[PDB]
Order: structure tokens, then C-alpha cells, then sequence
DNA sequence: CCCTGGAGAATCCCGGTGCCGAGGCCGCTCAATTGGTCGTAGACAGCTCTAGCACCGCTTAAACGCACGTACGCGCTGTCCCCCGCGTTTTAACCGCCAAGGGGATTACTCCCTAGTCTCCAGGCACGTGTCAGATATATACATCCTGTTCTAGAGCGGC
DNA sequence: CCGCTCTAGAACAGGATGTATATATCTGACACGTGCCTGGAGACTAGGGAGTAATCCCCTTGGCGGTTAAAACGCGGGGGACAGCGCGTACGTGCGTTTAAGCGGTGCTAGAGCTGTCTACGACCAATTGAGCGGCCTCGGCACCGGGATTCTCCAGGG
């Protein structure tokens, strides 16, 4: 699996900013937003990896993702 | 014969209204799914994710980025602008402490 | 005492020049006059 | 003759270097202490505060204001300015989530 | 005790800005800083009031203020 | 250049289908409920004594206020290049369908080590104190910043 | 067309005031020593929760076509970020003056530990029992599909 950081397409980043009420989006925002999302994903998934490793499990469950988000003050409801 | 030729900004505000009252997921499923596996394979190989596990990751990442974009947009009007910049995001993360 | 007393052209010498730092004071005793504060510091230094 | 007449900002930088390396408390003890009492009077009429109790509140308030001023200052250069503005603080609290 | 919000004097707010690296300080920032400080104090002290009331004590200790700041993610070292 | 009438297109109100997730029902079974019984944390009463509250000298660095001007927030201009709206053509997204096989979930046997005491003793804590690095103090000394004077380059003017 | 004088930008040196240090000396907590003494450790008893083994069924990954929604490319163009300029005001700098912050002192009591005391209270043990949830039956609210429409918005014409 390579070049998967481009999976978050420019209209997808455009649509995300539209939900946030952004009037205009620069061309350099998409590269920065991908990097910010990559950094944020690299922290939540790594925390979920330790949660999955602690349970002697090989598949990451949704409950471990919730605990990974809860410990950083970003608790998620619905899972 | 004259094309409609909408000026920039009006359809963007229309997209803002149509996507603030809606609740569908903006980021596609497999592109976000494949990004998770590539990131996770750097930490541990032969790792699997449940379908609802990625569902929790996708909504949380979108809401965090939307909230970041809200602060990013709020920085633009604060800086007498309507176009967001990569430096606007850097200021937003620094103030939040991320 | 007073507000203007100097041997040279006065600059509102109190007992110290007001509006100036403390590292300029001289406490010598000479012939001191007022002359309405050297006729209003020489009419505002010939009007700037 | 003329005084030194430092340009606007020169003494400001000297104060910046002095207070960023010295750990003395900028806010005076007694005016801050009486502010604690009048705020706590709205919650409890018969209340007392220890000397160390007011001490702990002062350092936390000073560090929070310094951290807020750091975010407020950074928004000024972000907004092509060098002077902090009340809208910059309102932006700083909202981004931090403190309204 | 009235008009104690003015105890945070103008040079005291200026000194706080200088510690934060602020070069120029506006004349309208003092009322805003006092308002922010009043709001921040009205949360921590009230939290310490409930800590003091629950501890069967009528004097606020620095130890209670430590947990009042800690529960909001602002833990203080040195008490 | 600004006000107003008409029409193109994305959006909003509405009739019909239905379907698949939400509402309702049956066991029933396992966690909620009833009664008793003690160890025990906790409310209550008296002592106290150590730290906070209130007022007082004083003195002195901190703070309010006024005069002045120059870095800077803010108002205004253009541009051009950076970003949006739309036509076209790929492109991979989603749902449609099928197995796969690691793997989550459950049950059971058993085995280690952690719950719970007895005794003690050696490391940790309260007290006491000589002491050695930090702060106050001040002439000395940096030390960079502001400003004045001079050097040299550039544009304007006049003569040949 | 060339030389001469005027003017101004800029590098450079000197003065100024707030700090960097070199002792002198105080000084006040720092760490060492001591005396305990109170909590961890050796040893022991007992039991219970997970390691491991097995099962199982279940659920995520890989793997296909289909299709139509959408990313991507490109053209037109259009409104905005920013370089730039001008105004002015309002905040930097500086001391005069005032005024309260803080150090030190004294007195009082508000009340937090501290020690008994006695007392209801909740974990635990028999005994039990009744609606929560897995599952099944039913059913209707809004997604979907269009149909129509007010209805808000831009382009063109007129004053």
C-alpha cells in the first residue's frame, strides 16, 4: 500500500471545508489538510494499536478506537 | 445565447448550506479505509480493522477536520480575508496546542 | 524650593530639571535668576 | 540637548527579554488576593483563603494569561499586525474552546 | 469588596503581555484581559468552593485549588 | 452607474411506493430485589494551637496621568494570478454476490500469584544544625541602540 | 556632450542607560547526622482469575463485473491577497506625582487536625423473582421517485 495519502481527494477536502463554512479554499490547503489528517490518524490508530495489542487481539475493534479518542479529549458517541 | 456563469462564492455558500444541514459522510469509504491500513502497517503488520471500527475513525476525523476548518475559517475573517491559507491551519493547531 | 533657579539658561530647575533623567543634576551655588524662565525658554527655542 | 528617546518597541523588547527569563510574579499579591475574595463572596459569604491558596491561584492565572497572550500575539502577525486586539483574544478563546 | 477588578493594573497587564512576547499593547486590551481573567477565576475558584464545601472546611486550601485546576486539564506543579 | 422587470436553474412543498429499520410481544433467566449480620467508616463531642484575618507605621517601588511624535492599524487602488463554475471523459466507489480463514467470542482445567496475616527491621521521616551557593550592593564594565557627522554616488544644470 | 555643484542614502563612530559580572558579605534554606518508628519484606496460608487448549461461527479481506456519481483536466473569467501609498491617532516613551504593596509587628479568634465514642451502614451471605434483552411478528416514516411550484437570483434594459 503506497500513495494512499492521496485518497483524501481535493473535492473531499473541499467538501469538508464546506461543512465548516469556509468561503474559499486555497490550492495549498489540500496538501496541508492531508498532512494534518495524516498526523491525527497516526496518533489515534497508534493508540488503538496499543489497545488492540493489550487485548491479545489482531483486529482493531470500534471500542478501542473510542478509548483512543476518549483519552485525548475527543470522545466519540455512537460506537 | 449566454451561459449562466455563476460568480465565485455563491455556489460555495450554496454548498455550505447544503452540507451543513446534511449528515452524509463526505469522505469516501475505501479511500479512507486504504489510508488507515497504510498508516497502521507502519506500526504493526498483518493488522485488520472492523467495518464499524473504520466508521468510528471516519466520523471522528471528519468532525475534527471540520472543527479545525471552522477555526481556520474564523482566522481568515480575523485576518480580513475570505480565503483560507496553509498558515491559517498552522496557527489553528498551535493555539489548540496540537 | 521654587521651580526655576539656575545660573545658565534655566530648564525648570526644582530645588533638578523636570522632564529629564536623574543623572544630569548639578547642585552648585552660583548667581541664579528667573527672568520668567528665560522668557519662556527663549520663546520655545525660537519656535522649534 | 535631547534625551535618548528610545524608538517605540525598543523598550518593549527589553521588557520581553527581562520577563521571559525572570520568574518574579508580575501581578501584585494584594490586589489579586482581594479579587479572589470578592469573586468567592458570590459563592460563600463566610469563606477564608490560605496564603498558599491565593499563591496557587495567582501562578495559574498568570501562566494562563501568558499562554493566552502568546496565542493572541501569534494571531496578530497572522493578521499582518504587531498590536494585540480584543478580537484576537476572542479568536484565541474560541479556537481553544473557551468561548 | 467592590471595584476589585481594577486591581489588575495597566502595567500588570502590560507585564503579562511582555512575558508572552507581545510587542505592542492596545488600550482596549485591558478591559478584555480583565474580563477573561474574571471568567477564568469565576470557574476555578467556584470549583475550589465546591471542593472546600465538600471537604467539611470553611477555608480554601491550595490543595483544593490544585484539583480544581487539574479537573479542567490545567494541573499546577509546586502547589 | 444604479434601479427594476423577466427568466434559467438549484431548491422547496407535495402525491404515491414500500421496506426495512423501528415499535410491540413472549419467555425467562440472570441480574435486580428482600432479610439478616457484623466489622467498620463515619458523624459527633471536646482540646488545642497554628495559621489567617484585621489594623497599624512607613517607605518605596509600582501605578495614574499628561506632553509628544513616529511605528503602525486602517482606508483606498489595481492587478494578476490564483481560485471557482462549468463541459467532458475517465475512474475508481458502492453496492450485488461468494467464499476464506484468521480471529473474536465463549467454556472449561488448571496452575501461579495475588488477597490476607505475623513479625520485625532497616530504610524513610521529623528534628537539629554547620554550612555553602544565591542575593543584595556598588563601582566597573559591557552592550547594543539611537543619533550625528561625513563619505560617496546619483541626478540636475550650465557651458563649450 | 562633459564637468561642476547640490542633494541625499548609507556606513561608521560616539554617547546613553539598562543591564552582564567581580568581588564582600549576609543568610537561609540544604543536606548531613541522629533517633526513632512505622510501613514494607520474608514467610506462610489459601483460592481464584487468567494462560492455555479447544470449538465455533462469524466477519473482514480479497475478488470479481456494473454503473452512474464524481474526481480530474482544462477553459473562461472574476473577484480578492497583497504590494503599495496616504492619513491620523493612539499607543510607545518619559517622568511628576500620588498611592497603595509589601515588610514587619501585634492581637484574636475561625477553625482543621487530633483523640475518643458510639452508631448506623454497606459488603457478604441465603433466598428468591420479575422485567431486560435476544429473538420474532408487525407496521409505518421517511428514503426514493418523480411532479409541480413558488421563489429567490442573475442578466438585460431604462433613467
Amino acid at each position: 500500500l503506497r500513495d494512499n495519502i492521496q485518497g483524501i481527494t481535493k473535492p473531499a477536502i473541499r467538501r469538508l471545508a464546506r461543512r465548516g463554512g469556509v468561503k474559499r479554499i486555497s490550492g495549498l490547503i489540500y496538501e496541508e489538510t492531508r498532512g494534518v489528517l495524516k498526523v491525527f490518524l497516526e496518533n489515534v490508530i497508534r493508540d488503538a494499536v496499543t489497545y488492540t495489542e493489550h487485548a491479545k487481539r489482531k483486529t482493531v475493534t470500534a471500542m478501542d478506537v473510542v478509548y483512543a479518542l476518549k483519552r485525548q479529549g475527543r470522545t466519540l458517541y455512537g460506537f | 445565447k449566454k451561459p449562466h456563469r455563476y460568480r465565485p462564492g455563491t455556489v460555495a455558500l450554496r454548498e455550505i448550506r447544503r452540507y451543513q444541514k446534511s449528515t452524509e459522510l463526505l469522505i469516501r469509504k475505501l479511500p479512507f479505509q486504504r489510508l488507515v491500513r497504510e498508516i497502521a502497517q507502519d506500526f504493526k503488520t498483518d493488522l485488520r480493522f472492523q467495518s464499524s471500527a473504520v466508521m468510528a475513525l471516519q466520523e471522528a476525523s471528519e468532525a475534527y477536520l471540520v472543527a479545525l476548518f471552522e477555526d481556520t475559517n474564523l482566522a481568515a475573517i480575523h485576518a480580513k480575508r475570505v480565503t483560507i491559507m496553509p498558515k491559517d491551519i498552522q496557527l489553528a493547531r498551535r493555539i489548540r496546542g496540537e | 524650593g521654587g521651580r526655576c533657579l539656575a545660573f545658565h539658561g534655566p530648564l525648570m530647575y526644582e530645588a533638578h530639571y523636570q522632564g529629564w533623567k536623574s543623572s544630569w543634576d548639578e547642585w552648585v551655588g552660583y548667581d541664579r535668576i528667573r527672568a520668567y524662565n528665560e522668557e519662556n525658554i527663549a520663546m520655545k527655542k525660537r519656535l522649534a
